[PDB]
């Protein structure tokens, strides 16, 4: 099945938030890839992290990774309008034939 | 790198349509490709998977109906969607995955780099 | 080795790209082919 993400997110600009993701453990012991996608609205996704913390091209610092096992954890700090987007989280593992998607998350700045 | 998408459009229950989907600064043949559909409003979903040897997975809820197809002249895929149905209803797109499979076996993987723009596809009556 | 109750620590040095990081925590490592496949040493007199 899908991944849980909570559907909505909200914080103050300049803060710090983070969006959860549930169930990686779901599916077999085999180490879990876990990466995350920003997609404005109308705009297509664009990959924004894998291998949980390793930021990606154009990524800034304001983004990173943590994981618990079965939780992972991106946070996004220094909260500017630019971040408001929606979030995917996914996971994949050798032997699937689909990386399991997220549910997504609408992040919000207030 | 990039990816041009064209085709798609408008069919009744039924109907068929034809989405195309053409790379520069690679070749789809030697790639690990995905198609994808997000419906208005809601999330992304599988549709098909193409490695680079050429074979095809589809989600059950498309096999039978939907084929993919490799447009070499044109370094391009063909997505040929037959016996529509309103679920189809959407926005497609053609994607780019970067693996690590050494001598067959994996080690790395980075995920999907390459994105179409997405062609919108409405299935109606 | 080799009274097959007589284990023993051993280390040694594996060019990394044919290590994969085992499927759990990441001090554990493995063979990048073992859970697949059969692994054979290549003998003295037959480097063709
Ligand atoms: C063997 O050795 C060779 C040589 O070392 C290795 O080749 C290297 O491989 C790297 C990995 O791909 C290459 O890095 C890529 O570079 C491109 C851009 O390269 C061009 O531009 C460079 C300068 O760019 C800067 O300056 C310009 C203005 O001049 C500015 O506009 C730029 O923003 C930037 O600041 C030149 O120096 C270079 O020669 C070349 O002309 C870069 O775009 C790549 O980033 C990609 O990131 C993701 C994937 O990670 C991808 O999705 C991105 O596309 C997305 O974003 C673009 C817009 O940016 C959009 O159009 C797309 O639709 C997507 O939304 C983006 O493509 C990446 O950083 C490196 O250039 C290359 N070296 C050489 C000399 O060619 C090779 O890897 C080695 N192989 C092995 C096995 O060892
Ligand atoms: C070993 O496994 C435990 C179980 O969760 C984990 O807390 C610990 O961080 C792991 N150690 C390493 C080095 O990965």
């Amino acid at each position: 099945s899908a991944l849980a993400q909570p559907p909505s997110v909200s914080g103050s600009p300049g803060q710090s938030v983070t969006i959860t993701c549930t169930g990686i453990n779901d599916y077999g012991a085999a180490y879990k890839f876990v990466s995350w996608y920003q997609q404005h609205p109308g705009k297509e996704p664009r990959l924004i992290m894998k291998n949980v913390k390793d930021r990606w091209s154009v990524t800034p610092n304001r983004f990173s990774g943590s994981t618990s096992g079965n939780t992972a954890s991106l946070t996004i700090s220094n909260l500017q309008s630019d971040d408001e987007a929606q979030y995917f989280c996914a996971v994949y593992a050798g032997g699937f034939t689909f990386p399991r998607l997220g549910g997504g998350t609408k992040l919000s700045v207030l | 790198d990039r990816l041009f998408q064209s085709g798609g459009g408008v069919s009744r229950p039924g109907g068929s349509l034809r989405v195309n989907c053409g790379a520069s600064g690679f070749t789809v043949r030697t790639h690990y490709m995905y198609w994808l559909r997000q419906s208005p409003g809601k999330g992304l979903e599988w549709v098909a998977f193409m490695n680079s040897g050429g074979s095809v997975s589809y989600v059950d809820s498309v096999r039978g109906r939907f084929s993919v197809s490799r447009d070499n002249p044109a370094n391009a895929m063909v997505l040929q969607m037959d016996a529509l149905k309103i679920e189809d209803t959407g926005t497609y797109y053609c994607a780019r995955e970067l693996r690590e499979a050494w001598y067959g076996d994996l080690r790395d993987y980075s995920g999907l780099d390459v994105w179409g723009r997405g062609t919108i596809v409405s299935i109606s009556s | 080795t080799e009274l097959r109750d007589k284990r023993e620590k051993k280390n040694a040095l594996f060019y990394k790209l044919d290590i994969v990081q085992l499927d759990g925590n990441s001090s554990q490592y493995r063979l990048i082919n073992c859970n697949t496949s059969v692994i054979t040493q290549a003998c003295p007199k037959v480097s063709f």
